[PDB]
């Protein structure tokens, strides 16, 4: 018995830690291109000057 | 005294059978409680869990 409910908690708690990764992993790369966006930006600027 | 000795032997072998009840009976009583008892707590908390 101690077996199922190691196994309830488990797939509770990897429904959880998938769901909450994999949309962390959105915000993750959208902060990249943003970076991106910018460290190439800012280099036009400074290369034309 | 070995008339009053086969007789307290057949005392002796009685005496061997009923020590038997008083401590297997006890042993047996105290942890059938304890297995009752976990089971219940084993069972609510896969519920609990739940």
């Amino acid at each position: 018995l101690k077996a199922q409910a190691l196994a309830i908690e488990t797939e509770a708690e990897l429904q959880r830690v998938q769901k909450v990764r994999e949309l962390e992993l959105v915000y993750a790369r959208a902060q990249l291109e943003l970076e991106v966006s910018k460290a190439q930006q800012l280099a036009e600027v400074e290369v034309k000057k | 005294q070995s008339e009053a000795e086969k007789a307290r032997k057949e005392l002796l072998e009685l005496e061997a059978l009923s020590m038997a009840v008083e401590s297997t009976g006890t042993a047996k009583a105290e942890a059938e409680s304890r297995a009752e008892a976990a089971r219940i707590e084993g069972e609510g908390s896969v519920l609990q869990a739940k």
